């Protein structure tokens, strides 16, 4: 009569690392790194992101005539702009502070469209000549943006002083914009505006806003030898926006109705495909499944992702060191 | 193992044995068989399972990256922020990887005292009734059938009765 | 005869966490995290801090005459600026670069009120007419800022060209404050500083600024349609400024002398109250009496703290597993 | 424990020696009594007061958040802050939460590890004049006074004398 | 006969610490941390860094005469700038964006001195009088920036609106420099440039410019109550910058055709000697030659180091308790 | 030690023995000498190595700062980029010095249960025919030349021929 004492052992051949030693065939391990991720764009809280197609964020927000598939309202749990999106600005200019209205929009949640300011704001002037050849829309060679108007001087008299005024009542806040336009010479300028001095100012309670123009000779941009200062801002609820200008005046015509998450919030440059799927995480290299604590997709995700890592694997042995004879 | 046990004295390890990670082999009169301890089992089982728990737990939070776009006269504070998301991802890979590392480690030398453990359990009951072969292994002196294997098992081993 | 060989055990019910284990009574251990904090602000390095009061930043530092209490000479180990105070810039306008004035202010220790530019600095115009309804004191209904001046041609004449300067000839810097009015309407612009082209331009040795008037209507705030572009600077030490207005100046009066601390420097938003007691570590939610090395009650403070951290409790075992029977 | 003491063929401990972590609780003809082993004693007792030193003087550095205020403009430059400071708190969070959990585990396998030694220390001296119960006690053959016993206590026994 | 079993020992006095004891003496350790370091600035990939000597960045990079020892084409692997150069912006204004700039030339590798704007881009104009004994070379006391142009009216005439263009048409992206002249008063102004408001505008595919005089009484330095408005930029390959001004034109006149590494790129502020040695690693405070992990000489490093860190010395056991007897 | 072996019932090391960590010293009928264990030692090696290795390995990013700079309005950017610098060189000072001194602790730990082990590995080849003095000596009963000591050194000593 006898007895033995002893430990497990099976058929795993399944390995983990250690500080002495690497290369260890253990029991039973874990897998806490997930490195398989779904190719693909889908749900987030049941809420589906908003493909910006051929578009960029700036043609979108500023009325490309060829981003009309986009006009109107939008809803998105995130933003996904094409890497090689051919509509944006147009006519060729600057949109100040760019890289804060990117944040600022990636902010969001939902817009609205609406008009701010019919043509009729603007009184004494040409509010229906106001197109060119380098803001084509699919149906016609000069059109221009469908958020803001381009006012020209009455086909004969002077440039007038103009005003506006839009008193924010509600309970959202206003994303807008406005541009000065800069001509190539005198002789433009006064073919559009007439002659004297001229300038663009826009008040509200927490903003002002003065301008003249910077009338010089620039290359040609889309056959376009001047500019436009492109300028975007938030009317808060209970601000009201004051427009006064004498001339070279990119009116705001439609405006937004903005909607802040307080959440994260993200802006995609890709290239990936939109599905009709759900999903729970949602990085910019795909969708991650898991229930893994770590993950060395991407560290850029909206949702609740695994911590990421720059690790290959990430075992964690659980059972003891694997004997069979 | 540094408790000397699992790949040492106790050379190897019984794929027969399918319902725990410590258990016995016996060998009487009524036929032989594989059993596993339960006790330190579960309590090595509980002890691991919370110390992945554990683990697991003190690794969730995040740190997370912006899609933050910088100009051109924005160099320095865009490369502020790369350097900062850099940074931040090298301290976390490096804590994984090193507990993973270590953790490793510090489980098989637990395993091992848990072997250890059980085979002093055991040589402290039968002292005088068996001999040692120095490899796990216990040779009778007297005899032993079912309810006294099972005495044993149970922690409750009558020394006395079997010495003479 | 015998003898056996044991270990510790006690009436201790105090428990600790492994990862092994958790709940798990042991005879002696020790807490490493302060949870405790006296909800007050303190002295220290037996200096008092600020109370701004019902006043904020902006309001204390152009000399807003409500703001009178805190008039002349300040010293603080850190500054207390209430949630709710209503006293800041009474006429409408931007102070520009406020963001940093504020941590400017902060990192500092100390100011010295002087007169850094007379009345008569200003020469053939009207230095004593420059009060307005929106910047009350608490005993008439129209006043201005005790450190700037309102400078508008003289009852008849137009507006002459005016120059001021400061040589620092001390050892310290000086904070200071100037602005540009910009009003509604030509009428007005006439009405205070007469026709013609007008500008502001100040001049350092390792500074210059220069700006017109930006004349537009504005929305009502304070019953003023108009606004005031406001500006800070330090002039070094050696550093000499040359003022010349010919029109729209709200000139620099009063002055800081400014002591930079070197050290941290803390502003705090916050509602409690002073009291006269003394503390070497002080987070914005109160006072740490500790000798602990973390603490879960703030992240900003200002002396010596332990260092902050999320944990509800940081229980270090020093004793033995407890088995009393 | 791992190494089997404390809470396990020790299976509880004495309230009644207060001079002590690890000590002897002997009986004979002048009467029983508890008396702390000062040696192994002092050496945790140390070892552990430099361990806890050690911890508390690694984390002697704060991590400062500020009270700087940025624009609506400056959204950006703000979350980048926002960012930065949370995430620096989560590393140290971490990192307290984890030493904590691994030197609790640590300092009672070390604690075990002293019992154990010092069981093994008392099992060196008496090998044949005495009974090893398997449970900490040793049951003498031969008599054993309190300069008998003082003898074993500080580690000078002369096994020679007592083993006929 | 008998046996006994035992361990190593030596003659070592090698001391470790642990969480449980400090000086303890073992067989065999290693030092981890390198606190050795070379006072002296070596070769990096072969390539020797750039010794700025008695000139700033600024002052080299804009062609000030007593920095002609810099002047033409350059290679570094990285920058050293002396402590107390002291040629830099002889004459006295504000280089926009410095800041910026430096960060630029911090990332680069090599620059090609070339002509972008000869004398006769600028016609009807004195292109030879740009002088001042502000900027004096080491053989005159009058002369001016090696890279810049100061353009004033002919000897009797006004100043006609003058036009420049340069098409790049390289594959290297172009730093240029240009700048705007602040008069002191009028009649200097019209001394220079004649009478009637004046431009200074330029223009680019992705930039455009436009400023005016800002004309006021400044504090005098170096014997000069005027200003200059430094302004640098990259006119990237297919971009092609128009100039236009009638007036207070500092104009560009060398360039430099920059080389962009993708790499770090390091700027250091130090007086230590440039050496004909080489390295692989290279911090501000010299050269590591070290297989170590640690180090704790400097942060700041261009090449491969060791990571830096605060701690004296980082002894690891490798070996056991050494008990010689 | 937590095993006790080394500076505890082993008091002392051997300067003599210059060709390992863990060895023997042996005394017959030919002579003396010391010679040691190249299979645990060469174990130990290799571990410890790895240990070295893996942290090396670990430890192989560097957080790197800039020579960038700020103006007099960027205040608050220049000081964000400072704290960061300071925050990241804290977290790496810590990480660095606590992983020093706990990984030398559990490496000493580390030689003593070697030797603890050894030292078990012989008591359980020669259990009748030495005298187990306990301070790591065995007095045999028996007489053992070189072959003898060798089939032990070799772990092939074959105790029932000398068990007579
Ligand atoms: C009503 C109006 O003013 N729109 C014009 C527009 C503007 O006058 C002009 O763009 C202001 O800068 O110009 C349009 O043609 C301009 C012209 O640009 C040349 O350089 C280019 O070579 C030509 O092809 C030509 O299109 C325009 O479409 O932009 C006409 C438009 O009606
Ligand atoms: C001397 C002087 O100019 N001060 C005036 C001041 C300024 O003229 C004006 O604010 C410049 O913008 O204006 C004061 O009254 C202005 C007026 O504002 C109306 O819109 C409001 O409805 C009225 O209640 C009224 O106060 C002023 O106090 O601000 C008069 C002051 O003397
Ligand atoms: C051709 C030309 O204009 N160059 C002048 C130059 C400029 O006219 C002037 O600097 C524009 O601001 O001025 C020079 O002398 C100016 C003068 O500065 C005095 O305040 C100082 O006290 C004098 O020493 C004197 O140099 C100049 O060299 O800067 C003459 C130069 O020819
Ligand atoms: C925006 O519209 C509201 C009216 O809907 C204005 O609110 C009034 O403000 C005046 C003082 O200016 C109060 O006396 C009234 O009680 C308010 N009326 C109502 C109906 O709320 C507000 O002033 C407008 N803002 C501007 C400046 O245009
Ligand atoms: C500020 O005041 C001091 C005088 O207190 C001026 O210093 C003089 O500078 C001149 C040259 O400009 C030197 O030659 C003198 O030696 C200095 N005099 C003294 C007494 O120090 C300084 O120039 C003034 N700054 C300005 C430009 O107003
Ligand atoms: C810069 O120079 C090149 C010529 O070397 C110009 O390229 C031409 O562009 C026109 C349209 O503007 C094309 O039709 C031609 O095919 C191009 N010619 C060549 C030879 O490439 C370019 O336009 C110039 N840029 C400017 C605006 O000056
Ligand atoms: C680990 O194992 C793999 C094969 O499973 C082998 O390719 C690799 O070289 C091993 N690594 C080391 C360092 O032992
Ligand atoms: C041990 O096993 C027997 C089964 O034969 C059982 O009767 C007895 O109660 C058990 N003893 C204990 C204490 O578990
Ligand atoms: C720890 O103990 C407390 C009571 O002291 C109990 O409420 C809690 O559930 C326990 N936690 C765990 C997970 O054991
Ligand atoms: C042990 O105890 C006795 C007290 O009776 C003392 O005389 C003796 O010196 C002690 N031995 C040692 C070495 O401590
Ligand atoms: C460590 O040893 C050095 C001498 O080598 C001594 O000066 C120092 O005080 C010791 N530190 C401690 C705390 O033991
Ligand atoms: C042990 O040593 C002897 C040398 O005398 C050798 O012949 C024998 O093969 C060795 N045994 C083993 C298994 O190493």
């Amino acid at each position: 009569d006898k007895i033995c004492i002893g430990y497990h052992a099976n058929n795993s051949t399944t390995q983990v690392d250690t500080l002495l030693e690497k290369n260890v065939t253990v029991t039973h391990s874990v897998e806490l790194l997930e490195n398989q991720k779904e190719k693909r764009f889908c749900k987030i809280m049941n809420k589906a992101p908003l493909d910006l197609k051929d578009c960029t964020i700036e043609g979108w927000i500023l009325g490309n005539p060829k981003c009309d598939l986009l006009l109107g309202d939008q809803s998105w749990s995130y933003i996904v702009e094409r890497p090689n999106a051919q509509n944006g600005i147009c006519y060729p200019g600057v949109l100040n502070e760019l890289e804060e209205l990117k944040a600022f929009i990636g902010s969001g949640e939902r817009v609205e469209r609406f008009e701010m300011f019919p043509k009729s704001t603007w009184a004494g002037v040409d509010t229906s000549r106001g197109v060119t050849n380098a803001c084509p829309s699919y149906t016609l060679d000069s059109s221009f943006y469908r958020n803001l108007v381009w006012l020209v001087k009455t086909d004969s008299a002077t440039y007038p002083v103009i005003k506006g005024t839009y008193n924010n009542t509600g309970t959202q806040p206003i994303l807008y914009f406005w541009g000065v336009h800069h001509p190539p010479d005198t002789t433009v300028q006064d073919n559009l505006y007439g002659s004297g001095d001229k300038y663009v100012r826009m008040g509200t309670e927490s903003m002002n806003f003065a301008k003249s123009p910077e009338i010089a000779a620039r290359p040609a941009v889309n056959g376009q030898r001047s500019r436009i200062d492109y300028y975007w801002s938030v009317l808060r609820p209970g601000e009201t926006l004051n427009v006064e200008s004498n001339g070279n005046l990119i009116a705001p015509w439609y405006a937004y109705k903005f909607v802040s998450t307080n959440k994260k919030g993200a802006v995609f440059k890709s290239d990936l495909p939109i599905e009709n799927c759900d999903a729970t995480c949602q990085t910019i290299a795909g969708v991650l499944k898991t229930n893994k604590t770590f993950q060395n997709v991407s560290p850029l995700w909206i949702g609740e992702c695994p911590k990421y890592v720059k690790s290959e694997s990430l075992r964690l042995a659980t059972g003891l060191r694997n004997v069979p004879q | 193992g540094i408790f000397g046990a699992i790949a040492g004295f106790i050379e190897g390890g019984w794929t027969g044995m399918i319902d725990g990670w410590y258990g016995y082999h016996h060998e009487n009169s009524q036929g032989s068989g594989y059993a596993a301890d339960r006790e330190s089992t579960q309590k090595a089982i509980d002890g691991i399972t919370n110390k992945v728990n554990s683990i697991i737990n003190k690794m969730n939070t995040q740190f997370e990256a912006v899609d933050h776009e910088f100009s051109n006269l924005e160099r320095r504070i865009g490369n502020l922020n790369k350097r900062m998301e850099d940074g931040f991802l090298d301290v976390w890979t490096y804590n994984a990887e090193l507990l993973v590392l270590l953790e490793n480690e510090r489980t098989l030398d637990l395993h091992d005292a848990n072997v250890k453990n059980l085979y002093e359990k055991v040589k402290s009951q039968l002292r005088d009734n068996a001999n040692d072969l120095g490899n796990g292994c216990f040779e009778f002196w007297h005899k032993c059938d079912n309810e006294c294997m099972e005495s044993v098992k149970n922690g409750t081993y009558d020394y006395p009765k079997y010495q003479k």
